[PDB]
């Protein structure tokens, strides 16, 4: 089951964005030109000394 | 807020069973322990931020132009400008709003850790100083059962008030 | 005696970016933008029609390859490389018009 | 911060003539005064957001289709496809200024409360402890002309600092 | 935050050699010093932030229009709207992400001014009183030999520990 398609097959995705197919047509999320960002789900990290 | 990685020098790769923790030391010996709401009320937060993004859109678009059977070239020019500028423009928004709900996002552990420590430094009212490192600096007897009553928050300042003001100033 | 306050890190870490620093280690991480491609066409709880050598504007003429798609009840079409609106040659005119409204038919 | 619906365990409903007030007890009674520079240094912020969003355009736009004598059906999935998408932007940031700008209106109201607190605690030095609640222990007297003094910043340390340091480690 | 412009008064314009500094007084006289931590953490934000909005694109865009032999007129006014609504979206966004990042930028301010205040109070410990424009009030003897060893915290609590608890409190 899916919602998003383009040339080469499906975008299945919780995320906001893609970058996969700017004519990829539907209900979709959203085309951006860099490849990967990443949200941190957790807090900051101080190595232990 | 100067918590994580400021005048704490480091966090604990021990504490498997919360993000917050707790660690003593007296007449007994060492204990790592864990704080819970401080753990949960920043889980909260870093899944409120998810279950927000997950929100998508009922607004449907169709396909437009050809890459079959092409199209005219006077109106290409202008689909792949108006496209490849809705292109630049989410990516200048995944560009700011990834770039800000992660800057948003360290500091709700450095307010969620002077939130901890101006506590703890209001239930030991005027019976410990704080040294340096992070620690509250205790100048009378508490072992592992009077710790864990200022882990939840039941410690009694007037119950132990007569001894740290005379175990501090001398 | 002494009590003391701490927060939880690691060193199997990924790398995010915010507003001043780019570059800094973090708890758990989450992807935003998508790279992983499906390479099929998922199509369930809808009814759907693929032409392949039909043309979409070929139901509408029906060469000898559309005779079944010239009622094609369908919610959803397939357009193929291959697909050639026309046996006899020529050419429509206006004709990508037509499958975009043909594109949203159902039919 | 931590102030507002941290360790203050509420706020007080009888309090019209501000945000924020005091709220005082000793050999008289109880009483609700009001602080006037902390509750309108925050009525001049929520507001002077308002009078950003004001601030309209001065670009005109003309009508481009057509519902009476409609245009061409392959220009129209391109017109509603650009406007279909502009409509997508401005309700993606009306999903971010206006989720943002209130974000960040409520943590107005605890900078502005970790302010008028670490004041009160800097007039008083060494003469109060903190509870737990929010609130100054007084171990001297200081009635309804003294609280006053401290209310418009003229309160003086050297004033009562012999007899809050008698009562107090006593 | 409440530091600059809260509770210090001002800001000295005689600090050439950093953004913050220090400015003592003792038997000897008065002296304004500086702070390179304070001083350098802060221009490592300033300039972080610069380094960002100077990432340009590498989308480029063909010239569609005409101003010599002009297009058609049904289409001037859909580009013209297009473009002109562009504009308008940059022009939204150089508001906020302007308004924003300076936003953003006073306040990197007052976090490492309450970061400094926070921390040469706890090097003090129990050895000094804060009076109220934003100063340590000192009771015991140091002199400038003394007052660089908290300036680069080499300053030892415990070795001045019992000369300002016996100065403070009488
Ligand atoms: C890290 O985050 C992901 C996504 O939010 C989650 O599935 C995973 O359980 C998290 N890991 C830990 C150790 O909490």
């Amino acid at each position: 089951e899916g919602d998003c398609y383009h040339s080469g097959g499906t975008i299945i995705s919780n995320l906001p964005f893609q970058n996969i197919d700017s004519r990829a047509v539907g209900k979709c999320p959203r085309y951006v030109k860099q490849r990967s960002l990443l949200l941190a789900t957790g807090m900051k990290n101080v190595p232990e000394i | 807020f100067g918590a994580i990685a400021g005048f704490i020098e480091n966090g604990w790769e021990g504490l498997i069973d919360g993000w917050y923790g707790f660690r003593h030391q007296n007449a007994q010996g060492e204990g790592t322990a864990a704080d819970y709401k401080s753990t949960q009320s920043a889980i909260d937060q870093i899944t409120g931020k998810l279950n927000r993004l997950i929100e998508k859109t009922n607004q449907q678009f169709e396909l437009i132009d050809n890459e079959f059977n092409e199209v005219e070239k006077q109106i290409g020019n202008v689909i792949n400008w108006t496209r490849d500028s809705i292109t630049e423009v989410w990516s200048y928004n995944a560009e700011l709003l990834v770039a800000m709900e992660n800057q948003h996002t360290i500091d709700l552990a450095d307010s969620e850790m002077d939130k901890l420590y101006e506590r703890v430094k209001r239930q030991l009212r005027e019976n410990a100083e704080e040294d340096g490192t992070g620690c509250f600096e205790i100048f009378h007897k508490c072992d592992d059962d009077c710790m864990a009553s200022i882990r939840n928050n039941t410690y009694d300042h007037s119950k132990y008030r007569e001894e740290a003001m005379q175990n501090r100033i001398q | 005696d002494k009590i003391c306050l701490g927060h939880h890190a690691v060193s199997n870490g990924t790398k995010v970016n915010t507003l001043t620093e780019r570059g800094v280690e973090v708890v758990n991480a989450t992807e935003t933008v998508e790279r992983t491609n499906i390479p099929r066409i998922c199509s369930k709880g809808k009814r759907t029609v693929d032409l392949g050598q039909c043309g979409l504007l070929g139901t509408i003429t029906g060469p000898p390859q559309c005779d079944q798609f010239l009622e094609f009840s369908a919610d959803l079409i397939i357009e193929r490389r291959e697909g050639s609106d026309v046996c006899y040659p020529g050419k429509f005119v206006n004709e990508e018009a037509l499958r975009q409204i043909l594109r949203e038919s159902g039919g």
